[PDB]
């Protein structure tokens, strides 16, 4: 069988998921500026083939 | 099987206690499970043809719906034909009632009239055949379990790029991102609670069937030798103290 | 050979990293709402058995 | 834990259900309920009873051999016996059975015990392998539930509790409960092999009529190799 | 990459360059250009063609078995064979050489094909191992670019697009092309080895002046090893 | 080890330490509770696989692999052919006047000169080689277990610290430092796993391999000494076995 | 230099131009603390397992592999057969009148003409081949260890950066650049592992294979010359060894 990937990559992924949970928390008690979210939304559409 | 009833109970309890916070629609999506399952079948089919995959599926079906013959009922039957041969020779074996295909094949080869070498070769070939069949089914489901999470993350990435193509509202990113992650969740669940468990149960059924088949060929070899059932009792129950059934005894 | 983690673990960490950094980007232009913070904190102390 | 806060801050029916129930489901999909109970029984016996000291077995083998030589082949039924396997050896020797049959019985008992210990090690290493996978699955479920319900704090809370505590439970059960129990069973299996080997060889020497002076020297040939070599120079 | 609505979403020259070119660089550092090109040729042959079915192989071998049984080693020239390995074997048979030298040559050829397929599998497994790693390089580069220019919206889009598409391409190439191609090469290796073992056994059985039907039995013995017998019910 | 190797090790440690210094205060990255959690939990878990005697033996065998270097093979061949020449021009009594370079070779020649058969001496050296090999394997196992469990203990500590942080928020501006302190446990677990325990385990496995080769050479040399064979053949045979 | 290393250099230049264009500038992909962490930790870990002398030997063999192209085997065979003709029609003394570009073959030729017997010549050439193989294997091991440890050190440094960013996190809406700096250490670990150390180890493996093949051809030729075999027979022997010594992927 293939040797697989080292344990540090698993630790890194567990840490990444913990940071997802806590950044979801910070965005949970927050009020996104609607004005500043559509220039970036237009930029992602432009850079993704839609526009 | 009682294990199947426990499986149903665990499925129901897990679903009920997962979907309690909100509605079942957040964790239920036919598109995500279809993506994961279809991609995994396609990937495995590049390394298994349709016939060998349907064979693995049917052996899994046999391993789940049906139950392997117990290696104690087997003892009853073997000593029964041992008594039958001791009272009336091999001519008493055919009229008996047998519900196991392997002993039936063995005795149907025995009645015709054959020495130990040819019947032993045929029986060992059949045992190796069934062992390999179960082994390839375990390989198929190990491949399924290995590729299911990868397909789920590919589906998640596709869903994420589809989500990044559909913006303008702060409130759709959360539900959209959740639907995208649903594919990875399904990939993980199928890997860990279906495909790897199915492969493990296939290996378990392989071990049970291989043990039963060694028991049967040894029983048929002893009957052909014409040995009395006494020493036969010990030389066949001693095989019952290997595997996991010797763990369950106290 | 001693085993390791499956080969998809790198893609999983990749996905975790991408999503985390998408949330830091979303969190970059989001203002905190203190009332929602108090409500989420109360629900948090309720969900951990701390009353 | 106690310095951070209380045990009450790690309690959730959903997280405990996910990790433990999923692990039990996965293990029962490849193991029988009765065999798993037998593995639990053998783990409990390994944890509630220390293995007999090899030195005590060699010395006690010598005392029964002395007693047998003073009072014939039936002189070992008047004083206490420690464990059941040697008791079975004694009650087979008291029957005047030949060497081959008692040897077969002892080798069947050693093999059965070895199989039980290896299978218990396999069950608990399977448990320890599946628990962190269920913790990661619980993190994914909690993340999905959080992202689906970012407008509802009453749902944000429990979802993160599930996500965090599933990982915590998977890690704790895998590395501090299940794998340690499997390691203790492997150690206990090695101890069983050493004690059983010493006792069957002792019974063989008593049956052969060998004088105990050579028997003790022969049994001492076993204790000087094993896992305890990190203490020896 | 179709569930998004079309293909035009899933296309960036930057991500394709970083992923494919990095993987190509790593593989050419691991393998020579000749090995890589040979691996591409063998993968193309395995996918666009099909190895000769063993059933037809046994039928043809017993055909020449009967032909040799009626006319000794001289009839084999006058019938057509569509398979290269059996034709080389029969040529080494008719050119007046002993069993030892032809057996050595066929063993060398089987090992050569096995080693060629094994190296092609290794090349594509290296590709499938490196592709997600390149996806990881691209994710970090795109995420660094995104977090650095948060105040520049026209730079936010492309950086996140490259970061995401690099990962999508790495995952798709690793798990749906390169690892599947390596697995198909392994499947063709096992099938090809079985077919060549059938042919070498047939050639040795034709030299041995022996009945075609027992030859047929030895070859039918080979049809129940591998994934084919799993299909067999 | 060599002074250059120790200087390089100290230089690398110094580089890591300064790079830690330039990213802010170093007391920001220091927490006694986190290091106690990681170290105490790792010791507690490892003690369920190894007794205190086994743990101390592994510590000693790892310590003596950092202050003593495996003898270079050519010196062993040179020395064994030196006592080959000594035996040819003298006798078995000439080896006692030869001073101490390796403990394994010394005990072998001592068991050789006191009057024992070739087979029993071979058996004694075989048990000693096997004993040293298994000692190195158990030490590698101990340190592999430490390196496998240290990230696990770091993750348990980060989750426990984070649960403690979520149990009482009371302040939004205090969330970040609390998560930094909680992640410190993961940082220490990762550092101990990937910079201390796995490197010593890998080094001890490597030292196991060279030591097995070296001890095989010494045993073959002393067995050749008991044969009373030609020393040139010994040199050729040992050099062939090297390659 | 082969095509692979040129492709790597141009790909790295394209990677740098891509990074600078994506990020506008280049100074944010450069962080002294991140480079210091990755390099110092990798050297630290590798020096727990190899000596400083071993590290220099690995570096030197890698430099020699990336600076001097290995001789093509056909040119060596042509050289062995031409000096073989010269010695057949001019004796051993004719071998000091033509130039030699190979130090190992030159050592073998001087050792051959200085009257040493076949036994000592074979022993010395085998010792040289074993020393080169051991040097290459040790270098491959060192660079494999660097590739194994560099991403672990990168993840350690990213943990350091995350602790720094969250510890200094008040009202998180300026944490973007700090998070990027934290990720830079893992980016460095990934680039060093996937694009430098593992490629160097693999090229060292390829050079080990080439040098073993080349050295086996030259030792066989020199020993054939020592016994004075006919140039055509030894020419045939070398051709058979090269075609069988070639892999199956390129035949």
């Amino acid at each position: 069988p293939p040797p697989g990937l080292p344990l540090w990559m698993g630790t890194f992924a567990d840490l990444m998921s913990l940071l997802m949970c806590f950044f979801v928390l910070l965005l949970s008690f927050s009020e996104m500026d609607v004005l500043k979210f559509k220039q970036i939304a237009g930029s992602m559409k432009f850079a993704f083939g839609v526009q | 099987l009682a294990t199947l009833l426990g499986l149903i109970g665990g499925f129901a309890f897990v679903i009920m206690a997962m979907v309690l916070g909100g509605s079942i629609g957040m964790f239920v999506d036919v598109t995500s499970i279809l993506i994961v399952v279809g991609g995994s079948i396609f990937v495995v089919l590049m390394k298994f043809t349709m016939g060998q995959f349907f064979g693995a599926t049917k052996i899994a079906g046999k391993a789940f719906m049906f139950k392997a013959d117990e290696p104690e009922d087997l003892i009853a039957k073997i000593v029964e034909m041992a008594d039958a041969a001791r009272k009336g020779g091999f001519l008493a074996l055919e009229e008996m009632e047998i519900n196991n295909t392997f002993m039936q094949k063995g005795i149907d080869l025995l009645v015709d009239g054959h020495d130990a070498d040819v019947v032993r070769a045929a029986l060992k070939k059949d045992i190796a055949l069934t062992d390999e069949r179960h082994t390839q089914g375990t390989g198929v489901f190990r491949a399924f379990g290995d590729v299911a999470p990868a397909m789920g993350m590919i589906g998640t990435l596709v869903g994420l790029v589809a989500m990044l193509s559909n913006m303008d509202d702060p409130k759709a990113i959360g539900p959209a991102m959740a639907v995208a992650l649903l594919t990875t969740l399904y990939g993980a669940i199928l890997s860990n609670m279906v495909f790897f468990p199915i492969a493990d149960k296939l290996s378990l059924r392989r071990d049970q069937e291989t043990l039963n088949r060694r028991l049967i060929m040894d029983g048929v070899l002893a009957i052909q030798d014409g040995q009395n059932p006494r020493v036969i009792d010990s030389y066949l129950k001693n095989y019952l103290n290997e595997g996991k059934r010797a763990l369950e005894i106290d």
